[PDB]
């Protein structure tokens, strides 16, 4: 099966789906930033 | 109805690549969280209070084109958007509303506040400015409840004549659809910052039946993770080099594409586990982007106020995230400062 690492900089988005809303957006660079 | 309410959407999204792919300039090759909704939606609460230049500034710099979407459609498009996403959810915690705190001294309109109250969940405090420092507290303590602890300090600078404050709060918490077994979470594993760099973070692992694609016109693998109710999320990771080249494509368009190519199937995934938190002065941001009168001593706020005795000052948006082994936990809060006109 075809492997998915996401071990690099990536974008998020978390949708709604009744509403087709993107209700948050990003980019994760380094996820360990404080 | 539903024609209405997909088009604030398509629109309001294009909106949140604009207004990221602005971030990517303010802040480069730096990790961005916002709510794209928490900002539009603060912002239209706005425009039901002003009038003329102001009014269309605010709409039109939100995306909207009022010959194909006129002024009251937004209002009843935004009224209905707000109120499907508070619609109760099985197992899943969506809440998002807004907060006004209003100047003892202000008089506003019955009218504004009725129409807040009653359609726009909003809350209503009549706050004293004159203790600003008691005030600051009492907005961010009130956010702090309302995102369940979770955004913390939104405002950290409230000018000494502020007379009013908007604020809009969005909280989110739900679990996968299929959760991460913990025992498989690898401790400390590699993750790449740049191209010389690693940090070390919790790789949670599963093998399992997940919507995912290659966009090969973009050059990126697109990987949905299922909340296990009405949200997803989606994970855009770009082959090597290509990180640019994909935020200058993203649009409503994109997602549409993703929607119908995506399709289900086995995946040996490694995603990590990780917060983050960002923040954002918006001021200067929405000023460039074409509201402009908001600000100015002509503006025109005169469905708000009787007297049309203000004008905004500074804006501000925070948001954090959680993903871990059990789902995603987020939240996010916009600030709008008024001070007098
Ligand atoms: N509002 S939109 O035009 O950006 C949009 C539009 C649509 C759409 O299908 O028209 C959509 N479908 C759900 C989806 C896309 C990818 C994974 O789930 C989602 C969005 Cl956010
Ligand atoms: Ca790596
Ligand atoms: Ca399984
Ligand atoms: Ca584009
Ligand atoms: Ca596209």
């Amino acid at each position: 099966h075809p492997i998915i690492q996401i071990d690099r900089s990536f974008m998020l988005l978390i949708l709604e789906r009744s509403t087709r809303s993107i209700l948050f957006l990003g980019k994760v660079v380094n996820p360990t930033e404080a | 109805p539903n024609a209405t309410l997909y088009k604030m959407s398509s629109i309001n999204a294009d909106f949140a690549f604009n207004l990221y792919r602005r971030f990517t300039v303010e802040t480069p090759d730096k990790n961005i969280f916002f709510s794209p909704v928490s900002i539009s939606a603060a912002l239209v609460m706005l425009s039901f209070g002003a009038c003329c230049s102001t009014q269309t500034e605010i709409v039109e710099t939100l995306g909207f084109n009022l010959t194909d979407t006129p002024m009251v459609e937004i209002q009843h498009g935004f009224q209905h958007l707000i109120c499907s996403l508070n619609f109760p959810k099985k197992e899943l915690e969506l809440q998002i509303g807004n907060a006004l705190f209003i100047g003892k001294h202000l008089k506003p309109l019955a009218k504004f506040l009725n129409d807040v109250k009653t359609l726009y969940e909003t809350e209503v405090f009549s706050t004293d400015f004159s203790n600003i420092s008691a005030a600051k507290q009492e907005i961010n303590s009130h956010v702090e409840m309302q995102t369940k602890g979770k955004v913390v300090g939104l405002i950290q600078d409230l000018k000494p004549n502020t007379i009013m404050v908007l604020v809009n709060y969005i909280h989110f918490k739900a679990q996968w659809a299929n959760p991460f077994d913990p025992s498989k979470t690898e401790d400390s594993s590699s993750f790449l910052i740049d191209k010389t760099t690693t940090v070390q973070v919790p790789m949670m692992h599963q093998m399992e039946q997940y919507y995912h694609l290659v966009d090969m016109e973009l050059n990126c693998t697109v990987l949905q993770m299922d909340y296990s109710k009405n949200a997803l999320a989606l994970f855009v990771l770009p082959k090597e080099g290509q990180m640019e080249s994909v935020e200058a494509a993203m649009s409503s368009k994109t997602l549409k594409k993703w929607n119908r190519l995506l399709q289900k199937g086995w995946v040996d995934l490694f995603v990590p586990k990780f917060s983050i938190s960002a923040t954002y002065d918006l001021g200067a941001t929405l000023l460039k982007m074409g509201i402009q009168h908001a600000y100015s001593e002509n503006a025109d706020f005169s469905g708000l106020t009787e007297d049309n005795g203000l004008k905004l000052s500074n804006a501000a948006h925070k948001a954090v995230l959680h993903i871990g082994e059990k789902g995603t936990e987020a939240a996010g809060a916009m600030f709008l400062e008024a001070i007098p006109r």
